[PDB]
């Protein structure tokens, strides 16, 4: 994907959605973030009708 | 639904040999402290609300 | 050079980023205001 397009040359500088992760850092050093935000759980919202 | 689990924060990737990470850092901080940042929320995330 | 590494309640700011360097931060907080409380179906 992404990071090995990264890692391989292809690409310089990601400005994009990216979650920070340790084994991402691990390789690939990240710069400090703009905005966080956790993960959540998105459900259909439904309108009872009895 | 659901409150809040696995918080965490976007970035930005660049390459370990890269020296463009202090004057990106830099320049995210000058946007984040100069209100650059609450303005792109306001204009791309703050809408209409259901 | 009287203390290499420093842990605390440093908050982050511009002048600092150049002057010296810090990794990611744990626990996100800023500028913030603190204001006293003053005391039909319509919707
Ligand atoms: C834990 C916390 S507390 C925390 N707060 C923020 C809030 O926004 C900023 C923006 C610029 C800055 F210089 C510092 C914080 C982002 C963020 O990602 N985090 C994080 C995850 C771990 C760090 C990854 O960058
Ligand atoms: C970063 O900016 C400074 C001036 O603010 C400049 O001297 C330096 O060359 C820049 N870094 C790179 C890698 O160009």
């Amino acid at each position: 994907g992404m990071m090995g397009e990264l890692l391989s040359g292809q690409a310089d500088m990601i400005v994009a959605p990216l979650t920070i992760n340790n084994e991402r850092a691990q390789y690939i050093e990240f710069s400090k973030p703009f905005k966080y935000q956790g993960l959540t759980i998105l459900v259909k919202k439904e309108i009872p009708r009895s | 639904t659901g409150e809040l689990f696995f918080r965490s924060g976007f970035g930005i990737g660049m390459r370990k040999d890269s020296p463009w990470k202090q004057n990106v850092s830099l320049s995210i901080l000058k946007s984040h402290e100069n209100g650059f940042m609450e303005d792109l929320d306001k204009t791309w995330v703050r809408y209409q609300e259901c | 050079q009287r203390a290499v590494m420093a842990v605390g309640s440093l908050t982050i700011n511009e002048e600092r980023s150049e002057v010296v360097d810090f990794s990611v931060p744990f626990v996100e907080t800023g500028i913030s205001v603190m204001v006293s409380r003053s005391n039909f179906l319509e919707p």
